[PDB]
């Protein structure tokens, strides 16, 4: 995804390419980056990530495009597809097995009874 | 001494056998044991 | 075994053992000598290097941290915990294709923060882990943070110098690779490598100056040159400004807050946001 | 007449001399570590009152040893059981009726046909 | 070297006994049980002396610790 | 081609101005840390 904004996006996402993934793919560096770019241009990059309709050459379509996408709608699915996933086992791991007093009541958590 | 609340079933190999995929390697390693003493015992 | 008494084993052991030592017979050797070390607990350091010989690092590595978890004092060599898990880390850090068993990330990170003389070597040693490993993008990702979570400069020394030297090698390789095939996609990703190999000798400054504002960010000198490095992003100086202005504490200052303050609404006033800078000035009383 | 240690003797039999073991499936999901430790090698797993046992608690006992390569070890699984008698007793209406925690393994294979 | 000193055998061993457990690593020419007046049984001690010092270390590396009657008898030099 | 090869040239060169002015921050850490606490008092 950097080697394809190297050659394709290059001036409005100077920082995405050039930086290391981990810097890149948080959920805050997403938002940061493509929050901060043009919406046309976050378009064009969830259209070369297939997330939206070809955005095509007549300024009509372009513009119900834009319109059905809007700017914070691109943002939040580039983001989602893009962002690092935890591992849930080493979440697992952290949690200890035996349940303290916060978790064998919680009364707000437990209408399950 | 402490080596005695050690000592187990496994250390008089009650529990290491049942694999035996080890026979194959050593035979593999014993005939050419057996041709280097064959070779040495050559020359005597 | 069976037959004789268990007191009279070590007459017998040091026949087996050094029957089976001096024969290629490693995966018969390993269940004899963990039968072994159930008797002579001492004898585990000279079956570490006898693994090590015999190239069965996975079993060498596993043996190592029963010897660092049983923390002795000293061990039957003479080797103490600190350099018993030095041992391990070397072992380790040196063959990531084979050592398939442990968690060496784990490892490694949970060294620095328990051997803090000498952090600065084990992010290379962590990040270099990756490079022999060809995961090049693992490598920048343990160099990225080691810049941003070192907290000397002793330390960052080695670091950066270590991730400037890594990317210098991978333009390098990458560049002939161009030189040689000609293709026109490939020298595009040479020329990405060039901007990021570039930029991280820009940030270079930055980055120093970050680390010495994590050894005190009452230290406001060090905000002034964090200012000066961002000359001409006129926003990021402003920017540094708010976090400097917050950052510091005034009762333990180093120089002093009011050239702040000052340098600020001056830095408003020179670029004519005068009402800015006068706001500044309201804050600042 | 090696093995001296009351503790030793036991372990022997577990691993080597009986045939037949007979265990809980309460009882094997406390010993697991226990087993695994010593080396326990079974063939054939035979349950019985199978639809009475939790989902969770009759999966247990298939892992009560080590798998010896690539794959496991492990020749016949009986279940004997009844799925038309009660189900294993999960007594949070919830976790019972919701997520169907009252299900065993035994009327689930049957539901599967 | 030759003198051995032989200590934890239990009440039911004789000289003889000892006899039948040091002859296997040598030739045992006697063996010496001193007994105690007071109880009227050993003190659970005896010397051994061999004709030859390596018999004598046959007879302590291979008797040392070794177990008679079930019990671990100790086989020492004597200082 | 070439033009990589000058500008791989001043990297270097950049890359051992920046080797060389690391060393001269670590050397001056050394006397701020040898100098007390209380030398700002």
């Amino acid at each position: 995804l950097q080697k394809a904004a190297f050659r394709l996006f290059n001036e409005t996402m100077k920082e995405f390419y050039v930086l290391n993934v981990s810097g890149v793919d948080t959920r805050r560096a997403l938002q940061k980056q493509f929050g901060d770019m043009n919406h046309a241009e976050v378009y064009r990059f969830a259209e070369y990530l297939h997330l939206v309709p070809a955005f095509g050459e007549d300024p009509n379509h372009q513009t119900s495009l834009l319109h059905l996408y809007p700017h914070q709608h691109l943002v939040e699915t580039i983001t989602l597809h893009c962002e690092r996933r935890p591992n849930q086992l080493t979440q697992l791991n952290e949690k200890p097995l035996f349940p303290t007093e916060k978790v064998i009541w919680d009364e707000n958590i437990i209408p399950y009874e | 001494a402490d080596l005695l609340r050690n000592i187990d079933a496994h250390y008089f190999g009650y529990l290491d056998d049942e694999d035996g995929r080890l026979i194959p390697l050593e035979k593999l390693i014993e005939e050419k044991n057996i041709e280097r003493i064959n070779k040495e015992f050559a020359e005597k | 075994l069976r037959s004789l008494p268990v007191t009279q084993h070590m007459r017998i052991w040091t026949l087996y053992i050094g029957f089976l030592t001096s024969h290629d017979l490693p995966e018969t050797t390993i269940r004899v000598y963990r039968r072994y070390l159930k008797m002579n607990p001492k004898a585990r350091e000279d079956y570490v290097e006898y693994l090590i010989e015999r190239d069965q690092i996975d079993e060498a590595a596993k043996e190592l941290t029963t010897l660092v978890n049983q923390d002795q004092n000293v061990s039957e060599k003479g080797r103490t915990a600190h350099q018993l898990w030095t041992q391990l880390c070397d072992l380790i850090s040196k063959n990531p294709v084979k050592i398939f068993s442990l968690n060496v990330d784990a490892i490694i990170r949970q060294g620095i923060y328990r051997y803090t003389d000498q952090v600065g070597f084990l992010w290379c040693s962590l990040a270099d882990y990756y490079i022999r490993s060809a995961e090049f993008e693992r490598a920048r990702d343990v160099y990225e943070e080691a810049i941003a979570k070192v907290s000397t400069v002793r330390d960052f020394a080695q670091v950066y110098d270590a991730y400037a030297a890594f990317e210098e090698r991978e333009v390098s390789i990458m560049m002939q690779e161009v030189e040689q095939s000609g293709d026109p996609e490939e020298e595009v990703d040479l020329e990405w490598m060039f901007q990021r190999y570039q930029h991280l000798m820009e940030r270079k400054n930055e980055l120093m100056n970050s680390v010495l504002l994590r050894q005190n960010p009452h230290n406001v000198g060090e905000w002034l040159n964090r200012v000066n490095i961002y000359e001409g992003n006129y926003n990021k100086q402003i920017e540094t400004f708010k976090e400097a202005v917050k950052s510091v504490n005034p009762k333990i200052q180093v120089g002093k807050v009011r050239d702040l303050w000052i340098g600020l609404a001056k830095l408003y006033e020179d670029n004519g946001d005068l009402d800015a800078a006068r706001k500044t000035f309201e804050t600042a009383v | 007449e090696l093995l001296r240690n009351g503790r030793d003797r036991t372990e022997y039999l577990l691993v080597k001399e009986a045939k037949i073991i007979a265990m809980t499936c309460t009882h094997a999901a406390l010993r697991r570590n226990e087993l695994v430790k010593l080396g326990f090698r079974y063939d054939n797993i035979v349950m019985e009152e199978a639809a009475q046992i939790l989902e969770v608690e009759t999966f247990i006992p298939l892992l009560l040893q080590n798998p010896q390569d690539g794959h496991n070890r492990l020749k016949r699984w009986i279940m004997i059981g009844d799925h038309h008698q009660l189900p294993p007793v999960v007594q949070n209406q919830a976790f019972q009726k919701y997520s169907n925690m009252e299900q065993s393994l035994f009327a689930r294979l049957v539901r599967l046909s | 070297k030759r003198t051995l000193y032989v200590g934890g055998f239990t009440e039911d061993v004789t000289e003889k006994v000892l006899m039948a457990a040091f002859i296997p690593f040598g030739d045992v020419v006697a063996i010496s049980i001193p007994m105690d007046y007071e109880s009227g049984k050993h003190r659970g001690f005896g010397f051994v002396e061999f004709d030859m010092a390596e018999d004598a270390a046959m007879a302590i590396d291979n008797m040392n610790e070794s177990e008679l009657f079930g019990k671990t008898i100790r086989v020492n030099f004597a200082r | 081609m070439k033009d990589f090869n000058q500008r791989f040239r001043d990297l270097h060169k950049l890359r051992q101005r920046a080797r060389k002015e690391n060393h001269e921050q670590v050397v001056e850490e050394d006397r701020r840390s040898k100098l007390p606490k209380n030398h700002e008092a």
